[PDB]
This record gives C-alpha cells, structure tokens and sequence, in this order.
C-alpha cells in the first residue's frame, strides 16, 4: 500500500499555493519543476503554534506570530502545520489568503498524508480556481478537514 | 491648552472659587485611584499565564494621556481581605462550605 | 446654466457610425475574482461579521469610539473585559456583567 | 484678606497654603478629564501538535 | 466588610495577624500591616485643621 | 514662550548622500508624508508588551533614525532661508505642513546635499509669523539635534534644584501613578508638541523632576526604602518584562535634597539603546523638556565626535559648559542591584541571580542587533541602524561616575 496508495485515492507529501497564471498546460498532481522555498530556506517563516495575528496602528499593515514567538510581516514565505490552520482557519482566510491571491506570499501547507480529489475543466474557456479552495477553506474545522481539490 | 484630545483638553489647572480643605481631601481622593491604576496593556500577558499558557490572546487598546483602569491590588490588600475572611465567619466556620 | 448649441448633423453622424461596444461576451476572459471577500466585513478591531459596509460602519461608529464625549459626568462606568472572540470557531462570549 | 490670599497677594505661590493653621477660600487646583477603557479581545488556541 | 471586628472579640484592634500552631511547639505567625492608605492621611489633616 | 532655536542635521558616515528612500518617505506612520509629531504614532494603538520592529524598520530607534536622516535634506530654509527640492519632492507650503512632488509651475531650487549644517530659525521670518501652527517644528528639530551630536546614543540633560519639590508639581504628579515609562514619554512627547507653552509652566517643570526621578530610580539610588516626595519608579524581574518600568507613590521615607544645584548631560555609550525601550524613553522625555525651555547652558565637546567639536550654539569648553556623562547599561545594573541589597530589599544571592540574568538578556540584544546590522549595510543607502563595532558593547564608560551623581543628587 505504501507504494500504491494513490490507487486508494491517497497522496502523499505537503501541499504548495502560489498564484500561478498559466495558458498552456498545467498538471498539479505531477509537477516538473522543483518546488519552490522548501522548508528551513533562506526567509522561510514558519508560523507559530497559536497561529495568532497582531495588527498596528495608523497604516502599518498586522504582523503574524511565528515559532520564534516573533511578530513577523505577512508578505513573503510561510510554512503552515496543518493543525495551525485547523485552529486558525478563520485568520488565514481574512488576512493570509487575500495576500496569496494577490501573489505577493507563498504558502506551504505541511500534512504527511491526505485525501485527494479532482475536477475537470475544459481547457478552452476561462476558470479562476479561487473559488474552489475558498470553499475548501470554509469547511475545515478543528476536528477534521475535507480532502484536498 | 494642553494634551488636546482633537477638541478638549486632557487637564486643566485653574484658580477657582474653592476652599484649601475640600480640595486636600479631592486631591487625595484622585490619588487614591490613581494608586489602584493599572496598566491595559499587561493584560494579555495576565490573562496567558493565568491560562497556564494554554490560550494566547490579543486585546488592541488606544492609549490617551488622561487613562484610568482601577484594577490593580498589593498582596498586602489580598492579605489583609483574607484574614478580614476569617474574622467574618468567626461566628459560624460552617458558612465557609459554599465555598 | 451655460449655452449648449448642438453641433452638426453630419458631425454627429460621422461620430455615431463609429462606436464599438465597450464590453463583449468572450469566453476567454482570464476572468480574476477580488482580491478581498466583498460578501462580509469585519470590524478590524472586534472582529465582528457584516453583511454591509453601512451596518459595519455603524458598529465602529459605536462600538469603538474613543471620544472624550461628555463635558458632563458620564451617567455609567463599565467593566474591564466587554467581551470576547474564539478565533478557532468565531464565536463571541459576552461578560455576564459589563456595567 | 487673610482667607484670600491666593487672590490678593502678589507674592502667591501657585497652590501653596497654611491648612492646618487657617483655612483661605479661593485657591488654584487641577480639573481633570479621565478616560474609561473596555475591552474588547480575541483568544487563540494552541495547536494540537 | 467590617462586621466581625465589632459583632465578635474586643474592637480594640492593633494590628491583625493569623498564626497556626504545630504540634512541635513551634508558632508560625503571619503579620498583615497594611499598606499606605491615603483617607487616613487627609483625615489626620482634617482633625489637625 | 519660546520663539527661537538652534540646531544641526546628521552626519553622512562617508557615504555621499543621506541615507533614506523615498519608499521610507511613503511608510511614515503618522499623516501622509509628513514627519512632524510622527515618532509615536507606529505604537498609538497596542496590544501586549512586545516590542513593534519590522524588516525595513528592524529596530525600536529605526523609525526615528530615519526620520532623523530624512529632516536633514529638507531644513535648507533654517539654513539658507530658502525652501528648496530634491529629487523631486518639496514641501506643500511655507508653513511645512507635509511633503509632496514639486509642482510643474514655480519649481523652487534643488538642494545642495551637505552634512551636519548648522540651523538657525532666525533665518526663515515666517516661522516667527506663522509660530502658532509651526511649533512642533520647535520639538522635533531639537529632537533630532539632540541624536545627531552623538555617534553612540542620543544626549539629554538632567538637574535637580535645592528647592524641594514645589507642591504645584506634587499635584500635577499624582495624575501619572502606576503608568509605564514609555506611556509617560508617549505623553510627554505629545505635551510639548501641540501648541506653544511658556517655558515657565507647571506640566514643564512636572517632566522636568520625571526625568531626574527615573534617573535616579535607574541607578537604583531611588527606591520603595528612599522616595524623591513619595515618588520612585518600580521594577519588574529582568528576566522577563525588563522595561515595564512604573511610576509609584509611597510613604515612606523621602531622600534630603542635594547640597547645591546638580545639572549634567547624559548619553549611553553602548549599542544596546538601539533596540531598548527604555533608553528611547528616558532620552525623548528629557530631550522634550529641553525643547521647550531650550539648551540651559552648553555642552563639553571632549567626549564627543568629531563633528560635534565646537558647534556653534550647541557645544563648548568655555566656562560655563555643563559636562556631559556616559554609561553602559550592564554595569549600571550591576550597581543598580546593589544599591538594592545595600538598602535591603534583597539578598546577595538574588544580586547574583538578578547579574546574571540581566547580562543573558543584554546579550541577546547584542546578538540581535550585531546581525541585524550586516542584513543592512549601510552603503546599500538607507540607514535603519546605527553602525556600531563590536567593542562598543564592552565599553564601561563613565558608568562610575553616573552612580555617583545619582548619590549626590538624591541624599
């Protein structure tokens, strides 16, 4: 099984999320290149284990809290535990998440193992895929999450 | 006019129709509360070590001159008010069970 | 007001002969969805949902006003904690007793 | 004039006075305008792992 | 708030203090001054005037 | 009130230009653009006790530092009597309200790029017109004079009169018990900053024995045993809040007043003040007070830079020319812990303890600010910290004698 677990419907690995616009081909499941900020790079940031966030006053823009108990700017690289996002969904979906669609972040959602799912699209006409993964967000929970698209 | 507020000021000083004693005893009055003042923003920190650093918290406040949280209290306060307890129930110890 | 003599049939003519549409139904459109969720607003402070800037707007407009209002006695003082948010299911808990 | 000093004496200093000896009537003091915060806060959980 | 001292025991306080004995004979005593009040201050101030 | 100054703009550290972007002239904190009664308003709003630093701002003193730098490109009409424009960005008005690009009509002269200029408001008649609305100017140029005659730690100035403390301050004091040290240079920052004051004045003269008390709670000469009037500042354990210093009143014994008057200038000769609190604190609510009231007498130039040798209206080796004393933060902990023991609070193994603690704590601000220091090179062209040596965190100074005028000012 350890070997054929994708025939189970089960992947294995961490999950990226970056802005990516592209008019040929695209294949999520087998990327060619290699992924981008791997753990422990240079300004890598990994979030802390509340998943708390900090604002400021009179323009500064709010601050996230990493491992080091640190107060660290949104914008760049960001490394999320899954649990993390299971008890912060909610702060990463009103200040995270606009920031990745705006391309100016990157995320890695870091989770051994998953169950995975897929939708088809016709390749011809136009598609935007945030909808999707907000709909994914909305339905994680601190007791369990929904498999992946 | 003095750390103005936008429109107001924070405090005065003025010379008034007043009697020396009123005011030694309002002045005192206004030191006795400043004395129970606390600062806001330690309460964050109060509030994760009481929680045994199971919950963080964030608690955003303005800090305008003029501030007054009457909050605080010296061990010697908390002291005293136990031994006060004791006195109270001296009567009737079985009046502590509710406890 | 000011004058607006109409100007000359063939001008305009001319003109009205050349219009294309502004905006066209074509199924490639790289189409981009908002950046931020224009279905709700959060107060930045409270964090309390809205369905309209107008509601939430008003909210700040109470909730959170620091004025220093009132040349008068304030008729009320509060309590220290008003209230409270889980992040984790954004439920919001209310002191049994601010005033 | 010796309850009014604060009033008719030029060399008055600003809230000085001999309160256990006599009382004076008209003296300069300080009116103040406190604020009154509430809290308003968020709690964050810690992960499981 | 202040009953016991008047309902119970003699009034004439001096300065409160709880104490337990053990068994060994020895006493442990806790003093509980109080801290600086301030009505007392203005008050002796009053009498004075 | 007051209705002239002095003062002098930064020194390039052999790089050709100042040392800011327009970017940083952009991320202000305060109103748009404008840099006046702006060194505040990144902490107006707070949450918790951690210290607000960011990647191009990675420093407690950085967003003043910059402020600092960007001033002194634009001050010409102090100095030539002349507005002027570089790289395309001027004032809005005579009055200086804010910075904006120069207009396409009138455009005024480019500025001369120099260093370490000196200014006089004599030499731009408007100020004195318009002085009801330009008064923060008076403040935050004083300000920045002050930073720029050091190149190690900002200067201020500290006294206590043979007078005790006159009872009108007494009650102007009692407003402020049990606030934090940086909430009072919050305030007194904003005080001086609004509208003009006479430098006579009871809130003046109020900071004025505030900055002398925590100096002397600093040094640990003042204490719950030893109160100035019943006041003195408290302290927390080093080991963890080690700036949530507050004001206390108390009644218990009152420290004698000084022999005769006691002035002098101070300043700390270590890096660590870069990215501590405290040192930020103590030396804006001194210098605020120095700005109302102006520079009391001049400073001795024989500790200080070259630069600062011999500066028109601000520093001497005359007669009356106050010194000015240094210290390091460590050893006047050490001290501070002793007095302590001294005067009984603790016992000799807590000093130990307490020695101990404090230096593991000064070191990692050492450690941060050593490697913040190469991520911002200097020459890469904008300035957000101060550059240093490595040495600089093991100077003593005159930390000794420091403790000493602390034991002469309170007795």
């Amino acid at each position: 099984f350890m070997a054929e677990m994708n025939l189970f419907n089960v992947a294995r690995g961490n999950l990226y999320l970056v802005q990516t616009a592209t008019n040929g081909n695209w294949s999520p499941m087998a990327p060619v290149a290699a992924p981008p900020f791997v753990r422990g790079g240079p300004n890598v940031r990994v979030v802390g284990r509340f998943g708390t966030i900090v604002p400021r006053p009179d323009g500064l823009e709010p601050q996230l809290i990493d491992d080091g108990n640190v107060p660290r700017d949104i914008a760049g690289d960001w490394v999320y535990p899954s649990d993390v996002l299971q008890v912060s969904v909610a702060v990463f979906c009103d200040y995270v998440w606009p920031m990745v669609k705006a391309g100016r972040t990157r995320v890695l959602v870091e989770l051994g193992h998953y169950v995975y799912t897929l939708h088809y699209y016709d390749p011809q006409i136009s598609l935007d895929e945030a909808p999707i993964l907000e709909e994914w967000l909305s339905k994680i929970n601190p007791a369990g999450i929904p498999p992946v698209p | 006019a003095n750390l103005i507020g936008g429109e107001v000021s924070a405090m005065v000083e003025c010379m008034e129709l007043c009697d020396a004693l009123t005011l030694h005893i309002r002045e005192t009055y206004v030191m006795l509360l400043r004395s129970m003042h606390q600062d806001p923003t330690q309460i964050v920190q109060i509030v994760n070590e009481c929680a045994n650093n199971l919950l963080n918290s964030t608690i955003p406040i303005s800090l305008r001159p003029t501030i007054l949280c009457p909050w605080f209290a010296s061990s010697e306060d908390l002291r005293l008010q136990q031994v006060m307890h004791l006195v109270n129930i001296s009567s009737n110890t079985a009046a502590a069970l509710p406890l | 007001d000011i004058i607006t003599r109409p100007t000359s049939d063939s001008i305009a003519a001319v003109a009205n002969a050349t219009k294309p549409a502004a905006v066209v139904s074509d199924p490639q459109s790289m189409k981009v969805t908002p950046i931020v969720n224009p279905s709700s607003y959060v107060c930045n402070v409270c964090n309390a949902r809205f369905s309209t800037m107008s509601a939430l707007s008003e909210h700040l407009r109470s909730d959170h006003r620091d004025d220093a209002s009132t040349l008068l006695a304030t008729p009320m003082i509060n309590n220290a904690i008003r209230s409270f948010l889980t992040a984790w299911d954004g439920i919001r808990i209310l002191s049994p007793d601010v005033s | 004039p010796l309850r009014w000093p604060g009033l008719v004496d030029p060399n008055y200093r600003v809230g000085t006075n001999d309160l256990p000896n006599r009382i004076t009537l008209y003296n300069s003091l300080y009116r103040y305008n406190f604020t009154y915060p509430t809290l308003d806060g968020i709690m964050y959980v810690r992960s499981a792992t | 708030l202040l009953d016991g001292l008047a309902l119970y025991g003699d009034p004439r306080i001096a300065d409160l203090s709880a104490a337990y004995l053990q068994y060994g004979g020895n006493v442990v005593r806790e003093h509980v001054p109080p801290g600086p009040s301030h009505i007392h201050r203005t008050l002796q101030q009053v009498e004075s005037t | 009130a007051q209705r002239q100054f002095f003062g002098l703009t930064y020194n390039f550290y052999g790089q050709p230009a100042p040392l800011f972007d327009l970017n940083d002239l952009q991320e202000l904190a305060g109103c748009y653009a404008r840099p006046w009664t702006s060194r505040f308003s990144h902490l107006a709003i707070s949450t918790g006790s951690l210290p607000v630093w960011s990647a191009r701002y990675p420093s407690v003193a950085s967003r003043n530092i910059i402020v600092n730098t960007l001033l002194g490109a634009h001050l010409n009409p102090f100095a030539g009597g002349q507005v002027t424009s570089h790289q395309g960005i001027t004032w809005r008005d005579p009055v200086l309200s804010s910075l904006a690009p120069v207009p396409a009509i009138q455009p005024p002269p480019v500025w001369a790029v120099a260093e370490n200029v000196p200014l006089d408001s004599n030499n731009y008649p408007t100020y004195v017109l318009n002085l009801s609305s330009m008064w923060p100017i008076n403040q935050d140029v004083h300000i920045m004079t002050m930073w720029a005659l050091s190149d190690q730690g900002p200067i201020y100035h500290l006294e206590v009169p043979v007078d005790p403390m006159p009872a009108a301050t007494t009650a102007a004091l009692m407003a402020y018990i049990g606030v934090p040290i940086a909430h009072l240079a919050q305030t007194a920052y904003r005080f001086a900053g609004q509208l003009p004051q006479s430098p006579d004045s009871t809130m003046v003269s109020t900071i004025r024995w505030l900055s002398a008390i925590w100096f002397g709670s600093l040094t640990g000469r003042l204490n719950r045993s030893r109160t100035c009037n019943g006041f003195y500042f408290e302290f927390a354990k080093p080991a963890l809040n080690p700036d949530q210093a507050v004001l206390k009143w108390n009644d218990g014994a009152r420290a004698a007043p000084p022999a005769a008057a006691q002035s002098s200038y101070m300043r700390c000769i270590s890096p660590h003040w870069q990215h501590q609190i405290v040192e930020v604190a103590g030396a804006l609510m001194s210098q605020s007070v120095t700005a109302v009231t102006g520079l009391p007498a001049l400073i001795d130039e024989a500790t200080l830079p070259a630069w600062s040798q011999g500066v028109a209206n601000l520093t001497g080796n005359g007669q009356g020319v106050v010194p000015c004393l240094d210290y390091n933060p460590v050893p006047m902990a050490a001290a501070r812990h002793l007095q302590w023991r001294q005067d009984g609070l603790i016992t000799a193994a807590q000093e130990a303890q307490l020695n101990n603690d404090y230096t593991a704590y000064a070191l990692t601000i050492e450690r941060h600010l050593t490697a913040m220091l190469v991520a911002n090179p200097i020459a890469a062209g904008r300035m957000p910290i101060q550059p240093f040596n490595a040495a600089d965190f093991g100077q003593a100074g005159q930390t000794a004698a420091a403790v000493a005028l602390a034991q002469a000012m309170f007795v």
